[PDB]
DNA sequence: TAGTGTCTGCTTT
DNA sequence: GCAGACACTA
């Protein structure tokens, strides 16, 4: 019974954590002094953003960790009277703790939580500030009310480098003993686009199926990303290219066209070196050929139509 | 904490032995923790309601086969444990236990 | 004391006329219990319903269908936790046994037939609860899928489903089912009557029956013994005179705005609608040869565009003065 | 017995007075009744086609198909939120109206139409408005009239027959409805002045409100109501053709497109459409008019005309497939402006 | 240990960040609350969250009281806020205790609101000798994407429903974000309170710019308090993260016709917009204010051909069925056309809700006429046209010959 | 009993060995399951490929008679909200295994269809319950699955089956059920089949049936083209050759003719149309955006509805226009 | 004394 | 982002 690669090696310590230096930094000193605020943390999943703030508790507290955290997750009851009062409850009790100590709350994925319930926390968080302490983990803070967001300090996650990324492999292949080829360990970068759990998927995948870790093998059991192709494809000069590569990528791997057209609507948004007026009739076209394909009508021939008014407009005769 | 404790009196313990996983070697001073769902007691109270002898009987999987005696029909149950107990909670349960 | 369309419903697998594939399967699979899902489609008044009516009534019997035989349709509520939990029961409910009189009287097999008629009003949803559910129970419960429409269908259902196309009734593909209901019903027609009729519902034997049974009241109400002319049916089809159309293209030729919105204007008066003016005109102005390649092209291309701006539900008379004002200007 | 349409609405196939064809297809379809087929009626409104309807019944039936009876329902769509059809009982057929909501109406339909067909000397119902669906009670519909076609005859009149789909009108008989020509709403304005002896200085009236009426009879009747009342039963042929405040307020607004085209302009037009669609008006026929009136402009040459008339027509078709419906009048309007000068 | 926040609550009433004219517009209300004669039975202050709301009641009413505990605070249901309200009633004499209604109950279902509006209307009209004062405060913030009112914008006027807010006995005084200047002096005189602390570090002399930022980015006191202690207590090169605030109604329709100043591309300020305020820009009747909108640009005064294309293009995405795509596309046109014809810009016109519940109002009172009409037409003779031939013959022909007999 | 169902679910596969076309995945899921190591694995690929009958052949392999008390299949058959979703899984992965000594298979077929807070409810529960419990996620759409949970699970594609393992799943089935196919017909199937298996089961037994004597007789592309409906390559050439050279009248005339011999219908035989000119050159660069618009615009107006005919019209017109240029 | 900063709009169903 | 009117000391 061996755990996968990714729960193996969960960080225990906030040293072994890497990414965002400055924050993970700043987590060992307020662990280190104990003075402990309301924190919301926010950025892209599968970061560290949960680890984190368990390795931060786990490094205040120590032997108090027994009843010192009442994690509520999104996967329980999480209603607005029984929340409310196991939270009253929690914050109605005291424990031998030190002074520069205080009990840690910890509500991972707050964005789902209903609004009442929030009033609720934020009920209890005016009537126990002096006990109990509340850390917030969440993918964006747009979900989250505002007068919660006031009584706290707010920590935005960027995504993680490639220096991160890449000694935490480093590491966990030290561990694990196992062979690499620094292209396979850069093929395994340029898929993953930033993303550590993915990362250490993918590399588990190229060292169960086929041992070595090299580049063509990080290819062949996981494909490039499709905003990559996306992008590529939509900035290609001449029609025929970009019909040409829509095809013997998307249709060849078997991609969805409702996939296709929202990645593309993803990519137009997201897009840089583009006029406006082009953007905007790109994003008008974009739609038109999702309510085509929402509506039933979503062969290659409708792409291939919404590729050539792109190239028209781009071109412009 | 909610703590219900039947006695040693033969009216409602009877028969009550700890074996050592072979089934035929009862030992002394050993002790069984068991996590079970709220949700399954609350199916079988009401299964309890009316019934004359009650035989509690789990394996070392886990797996509990309760026999409800009510001639009268034979109930039997079959019951599933936690994957684990709350950290080290085991140890608290004990030590509160001879408390 | 019946509609010729409800009387002469085919109710056995040999009366249905102009399919060949789909029959054929029916009637091999009826010695056979290896019927897999059927995805019904074609132009409506085509004849599915009743090629699968005449199918279950030569499987099961009579008696069969009050257990055996249930039906989809939108003339109950079809939400996604009704259709979810109604075709999971009928599609767990056992095979029932059948009686003596079944067994040496029809060919029963060991399975049972779920009819999803009008499914092109079903949601994502209900459409992915129905693939998983006849994936789950395609043991000994069928799933037969009726849709005009094969795009609102989700691509699943297609694969899962066998596709088996409905080819639109021609005038030489039910001339013969056409003369025959003719014949039974004593109906005299003159030497192109029923090939007109044929002609004006394109791939619509329903449209032709009710064209059919109008012509005869109407010469059962005349009195005298006259044969039924082209003229008759056509007019009460709703065709417009050949005359009438000369005029308009006439209007349409001469550069003038306003005979055009005045003729438009009467012709709304007349309250005849635009789609078989524009089919006649379409018609007439692909047949003639007096015209270039390239006004053909316009032509047809704004014709297409008028019919797809009709199709939508719209004021007919705007689409149609458009139309006209378009092809008088190319 | 206030009124030109109640009091002289004929109630027998002889007491029609045009389209003797349609009369006679009328009779030749009510010689046989139980050989029916399903109607459909598709032409110009008030042409008279609930009175054919109606006429058609009582031949069928014969004396208290014109006798109505009113009782009140309730349909539930959503938990508890009930919303009511004033449906219209008669013995021998029934009647019902599409005057709920685009998405309960087909609800509606379908339990209205369950408890009428039950098991059954049919029952024939009439489908006013059969256009104004939204192409989910039609499913309904067509399933209904196939499988139950044997105690019930759904009988469909309406005024455009391209919103409805294709299997509907298939399973439907096409009835024709056109309008009558001038002369023969001329002699019906004859007869009604006749039998309501009022002055008529000329026969000249009567074929101007025919002319302005442009071939409908409710339109015409109620015409001559007013001109009777206003100059106290003495027509004149100096009195001035009455219309409604409502095409008065499209021409006006079309006068002022013409005269003034800027921003200013464009936001009174704005208030003027949200005002008269305040008034529970379709906005579909509202840009019809709307076109008309500017269409009938002389200082407007053929290519602002060709230009106008296709603008209504793309903005037509963005109603249909739209669901708000100030955004497509607002921009119709501003195109008119743009290609106006 | 103790939050600054917290530790630095102010004592007396110049401490405490709130205006002038507001401290004695509220001052004034509360002194005519206090007398026998009661013009306002209850104070409605809303505002932003975190704008020093129940601050200022508390420490008014500190120094109030004496004058004729301190405040009575509802912890956060309904029977028990039924007999909260109850005994607030009888407490009026030699105890003069304020009624806070801070943190309110629950409100986000529809029984529990409806109650609480009859509670709020019953004690209103209680015509009961002398009057305990009350006060409510609401916070204005918009509900994230988890209808008609709850779930898309929390505030006054959501819970009230046009009833309470239009009543005499009622003093309605929205609060406004907390003033730079004001947060300026606060965040100096916490500095000057830590000046040991803050000598400990070397943050003093990269002071000014921190606090100019606090000031200016955010309108929270709190929020800039908290962000001011976590800067503090780091140790440096920590990049800080303030409270992101929320962009109103009418903000959103100000920010697509003229633009942004703080970022000039438009393309990252519409990203900024959509993700921020996906639910604004997203939900019902936003479109009609940009349509009832675009004309205040420059008073009316732009070329027609830019307005035709405007409203063209927002016919487009009303065909899109509302789709995400359809309002950036529309967004993204309007802002760029205005951009384009900025060039000649100046006094720009006010802006206005669009007129659409008038017309929904104005439409259900003709259904209702109608109805009428088609009943008593029914009740004198046989009668029946159906709906849709109403408004075009008998809404007009029928009244006038009706009025003549 | 078997050989009464039909051929898509008569041919499912049983064991990791039956699965063809998706070679790399098989061989990566055996490897995982050899070691004992089960990563939370995610399949996405288009319908008929294989992965709810793949995931069943793994879990027939890894337990055998523990299929029935150990494995929780999911899908969208079963009510799957919010409070369903976290009780049921909950109760599911809290649970210790009864007496094997492996992991905690749960299906969630058609994982597409739940909302986000199910969503999120779920892979809140796999990065929890983890210990013995793994999650499998299989959904042709990803861009109704929320990010975090594409990140959680290791994602593997299924490709569209080549040739190679449509000519042996054809083999297979011929050998099952003694029939015999022409070279011709068998690369109609391969041209027909679009990364199909279902398709091809379905069409393969209608064939079966459209025969007289399943033996003694060999299938040709002609009875193939007869069951399915699709249009003869050589009727599409013809149609297409009449539409380049006939100017309007005898090219609408081929067409009609071509439309009402056989009965082929409009949507295959544009499909066909623009699948020959994808292979021809154009070098104009703007002929093939007026040919891909106006194609899909008549591909909407006939799922729309419409006239045939007139559509046909507007096709060879759309065509003679944009070849035109 | 004219700028800079800052309150009030502008929302009802 | 806009305007209309007021705050506040140089
Ligand atoms: N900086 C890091 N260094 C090492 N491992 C990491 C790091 N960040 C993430 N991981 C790994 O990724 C796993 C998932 O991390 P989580 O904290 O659960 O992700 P997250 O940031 O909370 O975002 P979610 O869970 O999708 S909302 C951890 O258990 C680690 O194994
Ligand atoms: N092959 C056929 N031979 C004889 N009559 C036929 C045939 N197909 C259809 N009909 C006639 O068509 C009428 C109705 O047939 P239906 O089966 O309801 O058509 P349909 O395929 O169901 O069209 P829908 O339901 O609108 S898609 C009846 O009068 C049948 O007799
Ligand atoms: N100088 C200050 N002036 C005002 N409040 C201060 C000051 N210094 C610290 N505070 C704190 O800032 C907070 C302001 O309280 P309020 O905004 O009145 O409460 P509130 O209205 O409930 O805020 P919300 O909207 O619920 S987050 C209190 O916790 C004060 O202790
Ligand atoms: N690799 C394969 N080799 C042979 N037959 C296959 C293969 N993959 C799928 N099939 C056939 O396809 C049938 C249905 O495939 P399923 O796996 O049940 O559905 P699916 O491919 O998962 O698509 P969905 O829409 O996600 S259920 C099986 O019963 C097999 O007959
Ligand atoms: N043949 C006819 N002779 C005389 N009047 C007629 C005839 N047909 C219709 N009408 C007139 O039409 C009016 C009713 O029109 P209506 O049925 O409402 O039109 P629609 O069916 O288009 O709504 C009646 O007042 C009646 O006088
Ligand atoms: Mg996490
Ligand atoms: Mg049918
Ligand atoms: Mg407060
Ligand atoms: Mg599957």
């Amino acid at each position: 019974l061996q755990l996968p690669w990714v729960e193996k090696y969960r960080p225990q310590v906030l040293s072994d954590i890497v990414g965002n230096k400055e924050t993970i930094d700043r987590l060992q000193q307020i662990a280190k002094d104990g003075n402990m605020p309301h924190m919301i943390i926010s950025g892209m999943p599968g970061i560290g953003k949960t680890t984190s703030v368990h390795c931060l508790a786990h490094e205040l507290l120590g032997r108090s960790y027994a009843d010192g955290v009442l994690e509520l997750n999104a996967s329980d009851d999480r209603g607005i009277d029984v929340v409310r009062n196991q939270i009253k409850h929690f914050a109605q009790k005291k424990l031998h703790l030190p002074p520069g100590k205080h009990k840690i709350v910890i509500l991972d994925e707050a964005d789902s939580m209903t609004a009442g319930a929030q009033q609720a926390l934020r009920r209890t968080m005016e009537l126990y500030s002096n006990s109990t302490r509340f850390a917030f983990a969440c993918n964006q803070s747009n979900k989250i009310i505002e007068p919660l967001q006031s009584r706290c300090a707010i920590l935005r996650y960027s995504k993680l480098s490639d220096e991160d990324v890449l000694k935490r492999l480093l590491q966990i292949i030290k561990l694990e003993d196992v062979k690499y080829t620094n292209d396979g360990l850069e093929a395994i970068i340029f898929t993953a686009e930033g993303d550590m759990r993915q990362a250490i998927n993918n590399l588990q995948s190229t060292v169960a199926g086929h041992g070595l870790v090299n580049a063509d093998n990080v290819f062949k059991i996981v494909d490039s990303p499709h905003p990559l192709i996306v992008k590529k494809m939509l900035l290609a000069s001449n029609l025929e290219d970009s019909i040409q590569i829509l095809r013997t990528d998307l249709w060849k791997k078997g991609y969805s066209s409702i996939d296709i057209v929202t990645t593309s609507f993803r990519v137009t948004k997201n897009l840089a070196q583009v006029k406006e007026s082009v953007r905007l009739e790109m994003i008008k076209e974009i739609g038109l050929t999702h309510m085509r394909i929402l509506e039933g009508v979503g062969t290659y021939l409708q792409l291939a139509s919404m590729l050539a008014k792109i190239h028209k407009l781009n071109n412009k005769a | 904490f909610s703590k219900i404790k039947l006695p040693s009196n033969r009216s409602i313990l009877e028969k009550l032995q700890v074996f050592d996983g072979d089934s035929t070697t009862v030992i002394d001073g050993f002790a069984v923790i068991g996590f079970f769902d709220f949700t399954s007691f609350d199916k079988i109270r009401k299964s309890t309601k009316i019934a004359s002898k009650v035989l509690f009987r789990m394996d070392v999987h886990g797996v509990l086969s309760v026999n409800i005696l009510s001639p009268g029909i034979v109930i039997e149950v079959c019951m599933l444990e936690k994957e684990s107990i709350d950290e080290a909670a085991q140890t608290e349960i004990e030590l509160l236990m001879e408390t | 004391q019946q509609p010729w369309v409800e009387k002469y419903r085919p109710k056995n697998l040999d009366e249905v006329t102009a399919q060949d594939h789909a029959v054929t399967v029916l009637k091999k699979t009826l010695k056979s219990a290896n019927l897999p899902h059927m995805l019904f489609y074609g132009p409506p008044g085509t004849g599915k319903t009743s090629t699968i009516l005449a199918l279950t009534k030569e499987l099961y019997g009579p008696d069969l269908m009050k257990s055996r035989i249930l039906e989809l349709n939108a003339s109950d509520e079809r939400g996604i936790s009704i259709v979810r939990e109604k075709v999971k029961n009928f599609a767990r409910l056992t095979v029932s046994k059948p009686s003596k009189h079944d067994l040496e009287n029809y060919p029963c097999p060991p399975y049972k037939i779920i009819i999803l008629d009008e499914a092109d009003s079903m949601t994502a949803d209900a459409q992915s609860a129905l693939r998983r559910t006849m994936e789950t129970y395609s043991g000994v419960t069928r799933f037969c899928l009726i849709c005009n429409y094969v795009t609102r269908i989700i691509d699943p259902l297609a694969s899962r489903c066998s596709k088996f196309r409905f080819k639109a009734l021609d005038a030489s593909n039910a001339i013969d089912r056409l003369r025959f209901i003719s014949e039974q019903e004593n109906v005299k027609c003159d030497d192109g009557v029923l090939e007109r009729i044929l002609d004006i519902s394109a791939g619509d034997l329903r449209r032709g029956i009710t064209l059919l049974q109008s012509a005869s009241k109407g010469a059962q109400y005349l009195g005298d013994g006259k044969n039924i002319t082209s003229t008759q049916v056509e007019e009460l089809a709703g065709v417009v005179p050949h005359d009438i159309l000369i005029e308009i293209v006439e209007k349409v030729k001469s550069g003038d705005f306003d005979e055009i919105k005045k003729y438009v204007n009467t012709f709304m008066k007349s309250g005849w609608s635009a789609a078989s003016v524009v089919n006649q005109l379409h018609e007439y102005y692909i047949t003639n040869d007096n015209f270039d390649t390239n006004f053909k092209n316009q032509i047809s291309w704004l014709l297409f565009t008028t019919d797809s701006r009709l199709n939508n539900g719209t004021n007919e008379h705007i689409q149609l003065l458009n139309l006209l004002v378009k092809i008088s200007q190319l | 017995m206030s009124l030109w349409v109640d009091k002289y609405r004929p109630k027998s196939l002889n007491a029609l007075s045009h389209n003797e064809e349609l009369t006679n297809f009328l009779k030749s379809l009510s010689d046989q009744p139980r050989d029916l087929p399903h109607l459909l009626l598709y032409g110009p409104n008030g042409t008279g086609k609930k009175t054919r309807c109606m006429a058609l019944l009582e031949s069928i039936f014969g004396p208290g198909v014109y006798r109505l009876k009113i009782d009140v329902r309730q349909f539930v769509t959503a938990s508890n939120r009930k919303l009511e059809l004033n449906v219209v009982s008669s013995p021998y057929h029934l009647e019902i109206t599409p005057s709920d909501m685009g998405n309960n109406d087909r609800i509606v339909i379908q339990e209205l139409l369950k408890e009428v067909a039950q098991m059954e000397r049919y029952k024939c119902v009439i489908i006013n408005e059969a256009n104004s669906l939204t192409k989910d009670a039609q499913a309904a519909l067509r399933r209904t009239m196939e499988k139950y076609s044997k105690n019930i005859r759904l009988i469909m009149v309406c005024d455009s027959m391209s919103p409805i789909i294709a299997p509907i009108k298939s399973r439907c008989l096409l009835i024709r409805c056109p309008a009558p020509s001038d002369s023969e709403i001329s002699t019906i304005l004859s007869d009604v002045v006749t039998n309501e002896r009022i002055q008529l200085e000329t026969k000249d009236i009567l074929k101007r409100i025919a002319q302005a009426s442009n071939g409908n009879l409710r339109v015409s009747l109620l015409m001559l109501e007013s001109m009777a009342l206003n100059n106290e039963l003495a027509l004149k042929s100096s009195s001035p053709i009455i219309k409604p405040d409502w095409i008065i307020v499209i021409h006006k607004l079309t006068r002022k497109i013409v005269k003034e085209r800027s921003v200013n302009s464009l936001i009174e037009c704005r208030a003027v459409l949200y005002d008269l669609l305040a008034h529970c008006i379709p906005a579909n026929i509202i840009l019809k008019e709307l076109t008309f009136s500017l269409l009938d402009v002389e200082t407007l040459n053929t290519t602002n005309k060709s230009s106008i008339i296709e603008y209504s027509s793309v903005f037509d078709e963005r109603l249909s497939l739209g669901n708000k419906a100030i955004f497509h009048l607002e921009g119709f309007i501003a195109k008119v402006m743009c290609c106006l000068d | 240990g103790e939050q600054w926040y917290e530790k630095f609550k102010p004592n007396c009433l110049e401490q405490v960040a709130i205006h002038k004219r507001k401290l004695k517009d509220v001052q004034e209300a509360l002194d005519a609350m206090f007398l026998p004669n009661a013009k306002h039975r209850i104070l409605l202050l809303s505002g932003p969250s975190g704008c020093s709301k129940s601050t200022v009641i508390k420490e008014l009413s500190k120094i109030l009281v004496p004058k004729y505990h301190k405040v009575t605070e509802f912890r956060g249901q309904m029977e028990s806020f039924s007999e909260f309200l109850k005994g607030a009633r009888y407490l009026v004499m030699s105890n003069l205790s304020l009624i806070l209604i801070e943190d309110l109950p629950n409100v986000f279902h529809i029984d529990t609101r409806r109650r609480f509006q009859q509670l709020i209307l019953q004690w209103l009209y209680s015509s009961e000798p002398l009057l305990p004062p009350l006060v409510i405060c609401i916070t204005e913030c918009e509900i994230p994407e988890n209808k008609f009112g709850i779930d898309y914008t929390f505030s006054a006027e959501t819970i009230m429903n046009k009833e309470i807010l239009m009543h005499p006995r009622l003093k309605r005084i929205k609060f406004n974000p907390i003033n730079s200047t004001l947060l300026k002096k606060h965040l100096k005189f916490i500095c000057v309170q830590n000046m040991k602390m803050l000598k400990e570090k070397n943050k003093w002399n990269k002071r000014q710019e921190v606090i100019d930022y606090i000031a200016q980015e955010t309108g929270d006191i709190r929020s800039a308090i908290t962000t001011l202690q976590f800067w503090a207590t780091s140790s440096g090169s920590l990049p800080i993260s303030t409270r992101e605030s929320t962009i109103s109604y009418f903000h959103a329709i100000g920010k697509v016709i003229h633009g942004s100043h703080s970022t000039n591309n438009d393309n990252e300020m519409i990203n900024n917009l959509f993700e921020n305020s996906n639910n604004l820009l997203s939900k019902e009747d936003f479109k009609l204010g940009i349509l009832e909108n675009y004309n205040t640009f420059n008073k009316g005064e732009f070329s027609i051909s830019d307005a035709s294309s405007i409203v063209d293009c927002l016919s487009e995405c009303d065909n899109m069925n509302g789709l995400p795509e359809s309002n950036e596309y529309g967004l993204r046109e309007v802002r760029k056309t205005f951009r384009n014809i900025s060039k000649q810009g100046h006094n720009h016109g006010t802006v206005y809700f669009p007129r659409e519940w008038k017309v929904r109002k104005l439409q259900n009172s003709f259904k209702v006429q109608a109805e009428d009409w088609l009943n008593v037409s029914l009740y004198k003779y046989n009668a029946v046209h159906s709906f849709r031939n109403i408004t075009l013959e008998f809404g007009y022909y029928a009244p006038l010959i009706r009025k003549c007999q | 009993s078997k050989e009464n169902l039909p051929w898509v679910e008569k041919y499912r596969p049983e064991t990791l060995d039956e699965v063809y076309g998706q070679n790399e995945v098989i061989t990566t899921v055996r490897k995982f399951v050899d070691e004992g190591k089960l990563p939370h694995l995610l399949f996405y690929g288009p319908p008929g490929t294989g992965k709810t009958s793949t995931i069943v052949a793994l879990a027939r392999e890894i337990y055998g008679k523990n299929y029935s008390n150990m494995v929780l299949e999911l899908n969208a058959s079963d009510d799957r909200g919010i409070d369903v979703v976290r009780n049921q899984i909950k109760d599911f992965a809290s649970t210790r295994q009864i007496f094997s000594k492996g992991f905690k298979l749960i299906i969630l077929d058609e994982a597409d269809a739940m909302t986000n807070a199910a969503q999120n409810a779920l892979r809140r529960v796999i990065e929890r319950y983890t210990k013995n419990t793994r999650f499998c996620v299989l959904a042709n759409y990803a861009h109704k699955l929320t990010p975090a949970l594409l990140s959680r699970c290791t994602r593997f594609r299924f490709q569209p089956l080549p040739q190679e393992a449509i000519e042996r799943r054809i083999a297979n089935v011929l050998v099952h059920e003694k029939l015999k196919l022409s070279p011709n017909a068998e690369k109609a199937l391969i041209e027909l089949s679009n990364g199909d298996m279902r398709r091809v089961l379905n069409v393969l037994q209608s064939c079966k049936a459209t025969l007289d004597n399943p033996d003694e007789d060999e299938i040709s592309d002609d009875v193939i083209y007869e069951c399915c409906g699709a249009p003869r390559p050589s009727d599409l050439k013809a149609v297409l050759k009449s539409i380049l050279e006939d100017d309007w009248g005898t090219a609408h005339y081929t067409l009609n003719k071509v439309r009402s011999a056989k009965g082929l219908a409009l949507i295959d035989l544009i499909e066909g149309i623009v699948k020959i000119l994808e292979d021809y050159e154009l070098q104009n660069e703007e002929t093939r955006v007026h040919l891909l618009t106006k194609l899909a615009d008549i591909e909407y107006s006939i799922s729309k509805g419409g006239n045939d005919q007139i559509q046909g019209s507007a096709v060879i017109g759309a065509i003679k226009a944009s070849f035109e240029n």
